[PDB]
């Protein structure tokens, strides 16, 4: 499982008789779906990207002059003109210059002089800019099933499947070989203000690293440099990269300010570098709110028998997985394929099944298997794998687990509630209340009523309501509220 | 070095080595005087070359010819070792901060906070709602 | 024109007509590419004239002398017609103000106005002369 | 007199049997002094000026460069030094030049260059700035004695005399020749802060006008031009009129910003033109409050006999002069000299004299004579000179005259309030209060009391005092105060 | 002067008069352009004298030799008329002191000075101990 | 006698029957040990110095560069290296440099270049420091007797002796000739923060002054210059006096910042030159809390004859010394040796003398003798010497003398605070308290009580104790404390 490595891993449990489960997915985070009687999946957001974003405006730094010219006429003999004065891609300035005996003009006046030059800036020195298109952003969600095969932190499970998600496309169903189909139906978003973020990338270069940034629009839109739009030959306001010298009679020089790559790079020090891969422009924010339909899954390898209980050896001893769960790799030697009889018993009760398996029906296939992940109650206990037996104690302390589940539920409600608010009518209000209650206390209700069942839960709710109906102080009325809450969670 | 264009004028094409020399054109003499030339390239400046009478010396020019009309100069500016002024480019939990801001205000507003607390504790008579009143009283300051 | 200073450095005191000439000094000869000379007077520029080898040509220089050491050109810039920009030097209701000034004093001193009104209201007790008292108070802050 | 042709005229006349009178003199505003049994005199502040004022600062507007030099060194050979660099009165800058292959420098790079020029700006272009000094100002106040001769506005009376008055000088005596002498005790005061105004004067060239101005001190002290204080030849901050061109390999030109008198003229349009002539600098804001003495004057020609009865004719018919008085000119053909017989009566009361001549004892001289100035009561107005008869009807009312005199006296006391009150001690305060009361009530006492004498005035004052002591409400204290004021005025 | 070191590399010991001349080494020749040489001393600045082919002119090089490889220049610097700078060297009863500070604090708090009496004379009423209380209060302010 | 010309003088009187005296010495101050029937010594600290203080570190102000080398390698050849890079005593910086086709390196780009030069500074330019050692300091105190010869303000005294004192050695004994033996057991305290003072001594220069200084240790330890400890061949941190020129292909000059002694002198304006005397380094602030012995002092000339009363004549008139003492001198030219029957009688009391001689039994010797100093009570008095007479009066009151003695005692006890008392043991604390009380009240007891005797002291103590126990106000028992203090003072 690729989720046995990430620092943050949210647990979501499939309640008994449940076929739908909501989710919240964010970058660098995965949620291990687990449901009773069904295989456990892994769901996470691989990466968010856009492809071939639109180009809005490309500044260029190193201006390249060419074919400059001047022209002047004797004083009081009409202004001077130039064939290149009125054409495009030019930067022309007018001025007056002294004159006298050495200029072959009679009177000691001051005539007109004109000087200007083509301005098309140097190639491979442009600073293009792109802006994301909100509706075209593509979100990638990849779902992996649980198999007994151990997976390294940087290895790809063969069964990994991918899925694309945009604003328009909503519902898509995947296939996972023999396990079945997972119905993904997600709604997307993007926290970063796409209107206030323009990606700036200067033309490809080997020495210059990095070659991309994310900058505020109100800054990239007011750079004191020449600027054009893609598909235009001439450059607007090219005069910002040419300095005209003083006139000497007939000639006035047109200088060049050189490239500006140094100044631009200096001005962008300490700014994030946007991830780029070929034609894919990645992002770094946003989250996907989604629901998964487990209805179409089938548990794998259920026809196999059970191997003998004396042919097992540890290859990776039990260790803390960082999320209050255990992981162990066991290698078999007898006939294959078959199931893996694994059980755990609390110290002092050596004849009760206590393990909460995460891997679905751990099995050994023709070639592959033996990775088992489990959750155990607080305190010491013994893990049984056939003949083998290992000692272990859990640090969770139950109450901490319940509190952490409540905190995670509150966080999920805060993150996802911004969009899941229905108040259209009485039905809408009821749906919103039910969704809030579920997203808040589903884990609490499941843990509180573990294996009790529907009829036992209804009986408990009825007893609590009857107790609440008894007359008492106003604070004592909370018994009815608790009974109703339990009934709704045990009946909805 | 000397080309006769089809527009009725002659253009003198000079390199770096040709500075401060005398080049013959048509029937007159052109004496190149500009000194900032260089090997030819795209960056070519071409300015009118003045023509002066027999007894007049040149002033404020760097290309003059005698008894020849319509002469233009032209020379590149590449290869020469290289006003390089540069343009000016200007550079560039949720309630935890609110709780931190409140704590900082209380720390730096000891007098006002103490006065509010004293007022509450001397005219509240609402121990049940004392916390509710104090929450608003403390969080009001922003 | 040529001279000889006491420190062993020549001085080619040029003039307007020497432009683009080839003056001969000591064992060598050299030219004057400057093209803004004039007559001689107090307004006299005098800058070093470089010395370069035979297998070289000048770059952005006005005077260069070969086969000689220490030549200082010197010419007067006056004797011709006028580069110059002028410096920037700056150029050189009987009761309207009183009402505005009083209103400004009241607005910037709203506490003072409130105190003045309350004084007449409570302590002075001069409703008949309260208008006069207020007028005097307002005049107290012209 | 000269004062018959001016608008601002005041009839400051001393009380009956008085020997001195206080005066307030504002330039352009005459005053006429009269006294029973004495000749009448006219005085006025002719002009206020200072001569050879101290000069505070000098700006110049045309730099005169000369002896400019330049030096350079190849790269990695230290800086360039010139003898002129450390001298006085030199403007120069240190820069770097692009030395290389063509300048016979072995190592390509940047080399030091210095261009230093002696700067001492031209002559006949200094903008000298003089500053007024309060102590040394000198005032002139003429004294024209009334005679029988008419004087035009332009013509100057032959018998006119002049006097000087500095702040230090206090007492002066004038000689009127035939008319005696007059004693002047004048206190001078400047009504404006002279330290905040400085007169700006270009060097005296008469090519155009104007060449003098009065300018605010701050503006003249914040001019962006070279400035030197008198005595030190070197011009401080001389860089303002020199600009250095871009540096070439070995040559660094030093341009000159040229003449700048034109911009200064263009920046002083609409400013008042300071009025000066010779070595005197006039002013426009001042006043001298003097105390004329009229004790040594003697009326002229008191022994002259009556003129002819029928040899009197009107050179110029009587006309108003816009000063509540009537002018009148006559000729003569009989034996001269002789006193002019003049009188005025009222129609229906042909035996009552109402002629109060402004000119004292009119007389006919061998050369000149016959001018008459007088004021008549409103209503019936008849003139009897010899046998000539003229019909006149003067507007206004005696009440109006009293009100106007009171208002004028109050205004005059307001102008000289600075020196009209002394609070150094108690006796001085009492003297100042008495003088102010006399100034205020002089017109009222003179108009109301005519020929009353000591006994009638004393009886009226006694009656007023008794009225003040009579039974009445406390508001009657105004009557007692008026009685006291009238008694005090009669006493003095 | 020339000499071959034990390592097989030749060294030229230029002198003051050797400026802008030629030196023949082995079979090639060396060119010296340095203009900062002088008599020999310990102040010897020996640096590589790069050698180039016949097709390119030297750039940014003081000493260059042709038709020879591995030649080093070296020369002294004394006996030569002179760049200096300077480093930054920063420039280098008791009861009355307390009494003066106390007096200043009292004089800067006239309102506090009045309040001190207004409080002591009322609350304390213990002049014998009120003097000590006031002294302690005054000394409290630093 | 000698220190009568000094300003800061103190009088310490030893009680009759006492064989020791406590004392405190400080720079520019004297003392006049006086005891009944014993010669009056003079003690005064002369100077405090150390011998060859341990030099700490040396800054040298002129780095003599020598043997500089350079080498470089163009790109695609690896970073440049030089042999002297890792050798000691050499400093250098590595920098990039330009290359191209012009210098045999085909590939363009920035190469590498290094330039290292040996650093050393010649003699006569080392600003070596110095630091004091607490134990090694030597304190010298000079003790001289009283001879009846007047001594000038600068002339020495043949009979004076000297002694040295340091923390290590405490006791010592002197011999004044015929007067006896004076034993001093002085424990010294260094009165300055010696840990924060150092002598910045420029090396020897015959003409240029000054050379020595005292500077706060922090400043001298922060000078931005090369430094080393004596005995180190290298110069640690020698890059502070070397600036490298720009990289020009292969050349890279190494300029020299030149001499720095000028800047250092400019940075020590207004710093007290440290006194230097031979190899001795002088301090300026300190004190000695010494104990003076008087067990074996003998007064001289007790059994001389008497000069004839008639034969006497003055040499100097009595004058106010400046410390409430009368300085007088006489010269006699008759039979010698003898005694001078000095006596002064208060006006109205011809029989009772009130002159107590500071000079012990003034005597006329073959050489010298005649100078007599006296202290007299305020009032009008006539000084008698043989048949000579004079009229003299003092200033101030005996109450003033008592107050001055109390203030001097308080000041003396304040300066010995570091070693005035100890509470290690009860007996030690009691002894310290007794010593402090004696120091604070000895002058008061001596002036108030003189020659009373043991019986008068016992009677006074008993009477005061009885008065304390008698009736009085509850808080008016200060008489008890006064009696206790008087008894304690008179106990010895
Ligand atoms: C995973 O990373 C480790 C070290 O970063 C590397 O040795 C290993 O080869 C990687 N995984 C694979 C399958 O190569
Ligand atoms: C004064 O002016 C009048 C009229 O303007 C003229 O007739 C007369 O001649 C003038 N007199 C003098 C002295 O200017
Ligand atoms: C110093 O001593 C000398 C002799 O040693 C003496 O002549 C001189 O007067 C003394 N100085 C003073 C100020 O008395």
């Amino acid at each position: 499982s690729r989720c046995t490595h990430l620092e943050n891993r949210d647990f979501v449990t499939g309640t008994q008789g449940t076929t739908r489960v909501t989710l919240v997915l964010e970058l660098g985070g995965c949620v291990t779906i687990t449901a009773e009687g069904k295989p456990s999946m892994d769901v996470w957001l691989d990466a968010i990207y856009q492809e071939n974003p639109a180009k809005t405006r490309e500044y260029c730094l190193h201006a390249k002059l060419s074919d400059t010219k001047v022209a002047a006429r004797c004083p009081t003999m009409g202004p001077a003109t130039l064939a290149e004065e009125h054409q495009g891609g030019t930067v022309c300035k007018r001025d007056q210059s002294d004159r006298g005996w050495g200029n072959h003009c009679g009177l000691f006046g001051k005539g007109s002089i004109v000087a200007c030059v083509k301005a098309a800036c140097e190639a491979k020195k442009k600073a293009t800019g792109h802006v994301y298109d909100a509706n075209k952003i593509v979100y990638t969600v990849k779902v992996e099933p649980h198999t007994g095969d151990y997976v390294a932190a940087n290895e790809t499970h063969s069964g990994r499947k991918t899925a694309s998600f945009t604003i328009s496309s909503e519902k898509t169903i995947l296939t996972m070989g023999e396990y079945g189909d997972v119905s993904l139906l997600c709604r997307v978003a993007s926290g970063v203000d796409l209107a206030q973020t323009v990606i700036l990338e200067l033309d490809k270069t080997v020495e210059h690293l990095p070659t991309a940034w994310q900058v505020h629009r109100d800054w990239f839109n007011d750079l004191a440099l020449p600027w054009k739009h893609e598909g235009a030959q001439n450059w607007n306001n090219a005069e910002r990269l040419v300095e005209f010298g003083a006139p000497h009679a007939v000639k006035m020089d047109v200088y060049n300010l050189g490239d500006q790559t140094g100044v631009l790079l200096k001005a962008l020090a300490g700014v994030p570098v946007a991830h780029i891969e070929g034609t894919k422009y990645h992002l770094k924010s946003g989250h996907v709110t989604c629901e998964v339909g487990l209805e179409k899954l089938k548990m794998k390898g259920l026809t196999y028998t059970m191997c003998d209980k004396t042919k097992f050896t540890w290859k990776r001893a039990p260790t803390d997985s960082g999320h209050d769960t255990v992981v162990m790799e066991v290698t078999f030697s007898g006939t294959k394929p078959c199931r893996i009889p694994v059980r755990a018993v609390a110290h002092g009760s050596p004849d009760v099944n206590v393990a909460m398996l995460i891997t679905p029906n751990p099995t050994i296939e023709n070639n592959g298997g033996g990775f088992i992940e489990m959750q155990l109650p607080p305190g010491d206990n013994i893990i049984y794998v056939g003949e083998l037996s290992h000692q272990w104690f859990q640090k969770g302390s139950s109450i901490g687990r319940v509190f952490q589940k409540t905190k995670k539920g509150i966080e999920r409600l805060t993150v996802i509630g911004e969009h899941a608010w229905d108040f259209g009518s009485a039905g809408g209000f009821l749906s919103s209340i039910g969704k809030a209650v579920h997203t808040v206390l589903g884990g609490a209700f499941n843990s509180i009523f573990g294996g009790v069942g529907f009829l036992p839960k209804l009986l408990l709710g009825v007893a609590l309501a009857w107790l609440g109906l008894n007359m008492r102080n106003p604070t004592m009325s909370m018994s009815f509220l608790l009974a109703g809450g339990l009934v709704l969670a045990m009946t909805l | 070095t000397v080309r006769k264009e089809r527009d009725g004028s002659t253009v003198i094409r000079a390199e770096g080595k040709d500075a401060a020399t005398q080049v013959r054109v048509e029937n007159g003499t052109c004496v190149i005087l500009a000194t900032d030339m260089g090997s030819w390239c795209d960056d070519s400046l071409s300015y009118e070359c003045v023509t002066i009478d027999q007894g007049e010396e040149p002033v404020d020019v760097d290309c003059f010819c005698r008894n020849v009309d319509g002469v233009y100069l032209e020379y590149g500016r590449c290869g020469k070792q290289e006003t390089r002024r540069s343009v000016l480019i200007p550079s560039h939990d949720s309630l935890r901060t609110h709780l931190t801001r409140v704590e900082g205000w209380v720390w730096k507003n000891k007098l006002l906070a103490l006065a509010m607390v004293t007022v509450v504790w001397l005219t509240l008579e609402s121990v049940v709602t004392r916390v509710a009143v104090l929450v608003v009283l403390l969080c009001l300051a922003p």
